[PDB]
């Protein structure tokens, strides 16, 4: 035969491994490819829908929807906080959106975010909001003027039901790493930029839903075994 | 034949003009000389040693080891000699079974590359052995040594061989910020059977399609603390490879 | 061997100067589409901050030991180019520099002054340690070298000077783009670089992304009683960049 | 399957070896090479950089910058030897510089070598100096006209700082070993050509500093891991 | 992979195979061969190299330059035998001949031998003498006259130095095994022709040298590792 000679790496198998093999089932043919509806190639698709945050991760609104959701205070005239959260895509809560957990599933990221917002309450209520990004290496802010020095967008509530805005990527490496350990991507931070205005004897309240996905912009590397989800034992059947 | 040192620039470059030479065809390669050549060619990066316990199999016998060039002298000090470097990587594993039994047996050993927030096994029957994307890696007795390829990982461009500073609230000061490649991994296949045993895996690697940046001065003195440039070490002196004479008019 | 410099809005001489090499060559540069990895137009201060600043005057003797620096730390005090390095998450700059040593024709010894990348210092002290990161950022107060006594030791780094301060042998410095204070020679000295990192562009208060160092390689002295001369750094930042604006940085 | 057959040299691992070999982590793409200065392709670039001697190799000197130097006698009239030092690439102290290590790390070696030298000195002082080099097989000198009798520069120290000289490449073989056992490849050898002379009242001394490179005609061969440095047992982390 | 099977043959080492191989020292390169004088491409220029036979093997000249002599006697009135031979090639003495060596080292041979023959005596004198040839399958002559029906020359001692002839090639088969058993090739036989004539009180006395070599005609086959030498325990160093 051939004078040949083995090299290593021969006779492993490796789980991520690429090659031809041989067939099980020759002569065998499959069923025709009929045109199902949901064509797919990629995750980044995926990465491009909206979907919600669990904004709310708290006891009181965990087991329900509304840890979705957030509740707005028209009797208050003040400029202060209504939220925040990280930044870093697979930080909680926002690991547990579907790009959250695509990027769980994996170990590099980039490009810039999509967030969005609606405000949920009566229709006849009017407020303008800041939604602000702070570029990190510093503390989450703690008045809204710190929010105005960052990149932010205020919130003109007009007959339109939605604003939506981007924390542009700002990583120093062309990549971040998706979960940080003692590490950190900057904060998404939400104020009063004026009072929430109901008009008399509308309900006291007022609800805002939160929206993320990836920008034309968003890419992954490094597709591991996602964090997100633990199996104990065997899977019974 | 006159200079200024002082200018940084190497100084009378030319040879013909102190020696009344004869032609001579000077036709000695470089190439052994090339980086393709001295970074490429491997050598031993770290040793992963086992005991198979026996009182719980099922838990121990595996191993971790976080991924780095810091802890062999001869590979750390060919890349401990510039800012950063880029290569792909020849990875080569030698297995070795040391029986403390009167046999071995059939034998089959699992190697994982944990990529950092992979879930790391915390046991011998972890579910972390599965490995639908890791790059895991089977060897058995009697089985040729493995190998594989693997490409250059940075996020940045090159690797620090360097780093002048910290993750961004400051501490692990140099390569421990920037060198988070995670870890390698091993652990025994086979089940759980009557033969103590150790294995040893000694792994090695050459840089090849390889790409360095500033050359920078070699180790002086024996090395200390991995990712630190720390020598100075405990009840010790700082015995360099300068050796002494008794006089500079003797040579 | 004469030369006059001008940044943006500042000039430096000395008619008794061999030129700088410019570091591998590379005359400094603003980054490129091609290369890039932030995604705004960034901050160009240009003539504001692509100008020269100065340090506080060490002094040495025959007794003295050296001296360094860390960059952009060291500068983080320059007006503009402090700020705008601390108003960012990221940047990126080269340096022009110049060591103002003067002497009379009738003092001898010599400096070696060598621009450093990472040189990722040693500890002090032997073990499980690494450097604090006050003393990694000295700022434009720098690192002189002194015999005695610097407090919390264990995050010290070493004064080692001669192995480099991280175990690695001096007189091979020279691979680094470098030059003499020669007292014969001339009465100053220069060196001017691009950026550098192994990134595009880098986190400049968080790390050091190049360094200075300068070293009493042969002893100071005159018969004179003017026993000991200042030394004093300028530098010029070059192609001057900042991305990711946000609050001051602490 | 082809019909094949199979040469001694299989199955075998060579830390030294050459071939392809298949990837651990197909699909993955590596981060661009951005134009990062201080490019190099080779050892010799390295060889070409002028580094220091420490030269005045001694205790009395050894933990300090003072062993790249030596001190200069203006008192002394004179024409006696400054110093002398092998030639041999991976001897003492000559090994220690960077070219030494180059070399260390290799068997052989080939081509001349280039040296150069500093009057560091007063400004206002003068001298001419000899230095020399002894092609071997014989003692190195003890007289400066036996130096004068071998290949040798005498330095007009002008205005410019340095003198620079060859050792003229004189092996009987294109190579030599890069380590001599009970072996020798000459000296280099430094005399008083003239006095120094300092004006009056100048300090009572001087300072000279040395350095060498690889010239252009340099070259070296057999890659070997290097004997200047050592490590005892586990390097800890 | 290829769909390959294994023949037998593989797996073995054989110290005479024939094989590309991977190199231990990858990038290396070797010396230049320069133009040193005294090429050589095969072993034949060896065998035409003229050596002497060590024609006189006996106690009585073996340790000395004597047995590759013989000494004639003027003071004989007779035909006969001066001295005969095998001419099996590695038969002795041939055998201890360069020829007769490069013979041993293999095992099969062909073609004419050349033979060669001074008359090493006094200037002054004369003779003619015979040198013969005895085909096999027959005893070696005992009178000239048997010799003289053999092949063979007369030699006409005149003022040149050497007699030179050759042993035609009559074997049988187109080769020969270079080393007989029970086996022979034929003999070298030498006789006086005229008797040997000194002049008066010349040395009473006579020298003749003899000399083989392979003809242009000579091969061999079958290099074997030769009878002619052994080791006996390990070589010391």
């Amino acid at each position: 035969g051939l004078p040949v000679f083995i090299t290593p790496g021969s006779g492993q198998f490796l789980t991520t491994d690429d090659f031809q093999s041989p067939c099980a089932l020759p002569w065998y043919h499959p069923t025709k490819e009929i045109s199902i509806p949901g064509e797919v190639k990629n995750l980044v698709e995926i990465c491009q829908v909206d979907s919600l945050v669990p904004i709310n991760n708290t006891d009181t609104y965990i087991n329900s929807e509304n840890m979705y959701s957030v509740v707005l205070q028209s009797s208050i005239n003040a400029p202060d906080k209504i939220f925040s959260i990280r930044t870093d895509v697979a930080s909680q809560p926002l690991a547990t959106t579907l790009i959250g957990e695509i990027s769980s599933y994996f170990t590099h990221w980039t490009g810039s975010l999509r967030f969005s917002f609606m405000f949920c309450g009566t229709a006849n209520t009017t407020v303008k909001l800041l939604l602000a990004y702070t570029p990190p290496g510093i503390a989450e802010p703690t008045t809204r003027k710190d929010a105005m020095l960052g990149t932010h967008v205020i919130w003109d509530v007009g007959l339109q039901s939605t604003i939506s805005m981007v924390v542009p990527w700002i990583s120093a490496s062309h990549y971040r790493n998706t979960s940080p350990g003692r590490s950190t991507s900057g904060y998404i931070t939400c104020w009063y930029q004026t009072r929430l205005v109901i008009p008399p004897q509308t309900p006291p309240t007022a609800r805002l839903l939160c929206f993320v996905s990836g920008c034309k912009d968003f890419c992954l590397r490094m597709a591991r075994d996602t964090n997100l989800h633990l199996q104990s034992g065997a899977i019974a059947q | 034949a006159l200079d200024a040192a002082e200018t940084g620039h190497t100084s009378s470059v030319q040879p013909e003009d102190v020696i009344e030479t004869r032609y001579v065809q000077t036709s000695q390669t470089r190439d052994e000389m090339s980086l393709e050549s001295f970074l490429g060619r491997s050598g031993c990066i770290h040793e992963s040693k086992l005991e198979v316990t026996l009182a719980n199999y099922n838990k121990e016998n595996f191993t971790v080891w976080a991924i780095n060039l810091q802890e062999m002298a001869q590979i750390r000090r060919k890349f401990e000699l510039f800012t950063y470097t880029r290569f792909d990587s020849e990875i080569t594993l030698v297995p070795c079974i040391s029986a403390l039994s009167q046999d071995i047996g059939h034998i089959t050993m699992q190697y994982m590359y944990v990529p950092p927030g992979a879930p790391v096994p915390n046991s011998r029957d972890d579910y972390a052995w599965q490995s639908g994307t890791n790059a895991s890696v089977f060897w058995q007795h009697g089985q040729a040594y493995p190998r594989f390829s693997l490409p250059f990982l940075s996020v940045a461009s090159a690797y620090y061989m360097f780093y002048d500073g910290y993750d961004e609230q400051d501490q692990n000061y140099g390569t421990a910020n920037t060198n988070n490649m995670g870890s390698l991994c091993s652990r025994i296949v086979t089940e759980k059977h009557i033969h103590k045993v150790h294995i040893m895996t000694r792994i090695y690697h050459k840089a090849k399609h390889v790409k360095a940046w500033c050359p920078r001065p070699p180790r002086a003195l024996e090395y200390t603390r991995a990712h630190r440039t720390n020598f100075k070490i405990e009840d010790r002196s700082i015995q360099t490879a300068i050796v002494t004479r008794p006089i500079i008019t003797t040579a | 061997r004469i030369i006059q410099i001008t940044r943006g809005d500042s000039t430096i001489t000395s008619q008794d100067v061999a030129n700088a090499i410019v570091a591998y060559g590379v005359w400094p540069h603003y980054l490129s589409s091609k290369d890039a990895s932030a995604i705004d137009k960034p901050s160009q201060p240009d003539t504001s901050s692509n100008r020269f600043y100065t340090l506080r005057s060490v002094t040495w003797s025959s007794s003295s030991k050296g001296w360094w620096w860390k960059l952009p730390d060291a500068l983080k005090d320059m007006g503009i180019f402090g700020e705008n390095m601390f108003y960012h998450y990221l940047g990126r700059s080269g340096y022009t520099i110049h060591v103002q040593c003067n002497a009379s024709k009738f003092h001898q010894g010599t400096l070696i002054v060598a621009l450093i990348p990472e040189h990722q210092i040693a500890s002090a002290l032997h073990g499980n340690v690494n450097v604090g990161y006050n003393y990694t950022h000295p700022g434009e107060t720098g690192r002189e070298v002194k015999a005695e006594t610097r407090l919390n030791p264990d995050l010290q780094p070493t004064e080692e000077y001669w192995l480099n301060f991280d175990g690695t042998l001096l007189g091979n410095i020279t691979i680094f783009p470098h030059q003499f204070i020669n007292l014969r020679s001339n009465n100053s000295a220069t060196i001017i670089a691009p950026y550098v990192n192994a990134v595009p562009m880098d986190s400049m208060r968080s790390h050091n992304n190049w360094s200075l160092v300068i070293i009493p390689i042969c002893p100071l002295e005159t018969s004179s009683a003017i026993n000991t001369i200042p030394i004093t750094i300028s530098i010029s930042p070059m192609c001057a960049e900042f991305s990711g604006a946000r609050a001051k940085r602490q």
